[PDB]
């Protein structure tokens, strides 16, 4: 027999696959250069012609 | 970070983004703490001494070097000492930054406080 049902505004069974969409930040193309370098350990140098 | 002299700027602490003003900052603040103005570090800054007979006079040059070079490690350290004409001693600091390597201006120097 089939069951009826109406209109609700927040259930637990919802709630089980709320979550859908994440927006995580794994390894990938555009996520490879995580870390970046401080100046601790840059040398700030010109470019010169012939460089 | 904030460099050492603290200048309200605009409304708000002077920040600079670049570390060769800061490593500025650092050694003015250095050379302008004496040892034992600190209450929390008794140790920290430069030895003063100012009447005595200048005969003795490299010493303390010799010493505010090693405490510069010591205390600053991002920046390289020669200090000078001249003896002027009536009492004063003219110490000379050459810093060089060593992240860079050229001669690093600052567009703050120019703007008239």
């Amino acid at each position: 027999t089939t069951q009826e049902f109406l209109s609700k505004n927040k259930t637990i069974e919802s709630e089980l696959l709320d979550l859908l969409i994440k927006p995580n930040t794994d390894d990938s193309i555009l996520t490879r250069n995580k870390q970046a370098i401080a100046d601790r350990d840059l040398f700030d140098i010109e470019w010169e012609p012939g460089q | 970070m904030y460099v050492y002299p603290p200048r309200i700027i605009n409304g708000t602490l002077y920040k600079s983004t670049d570390l060769a003003e800061y490593t500025r900052g650092k050694i003015l603040q250095t050379l302008s703490i004496v040892r034992g103005e600190l209450v929390a570090d008794p140790f920290f800054g430069v030895p003063l001494r100012l009447f005595s007979n200048i005969n003795d006079y490299q010493s303390d040059v010799s010493k505010i070097q090693i405490i510069l070079e010591e205390e600053i490690t991002e920046a390289q350290f020669i200090v000078t000492g001249d003896l002027k004409n009536n009492g004063i001693v003219s110490l000379t600091v050459y810093w060089a930054y060593l992240g860079t390597e050229n001669i690093e201006n600052f567009e703050i120097d120019t703007s008239n406080i």
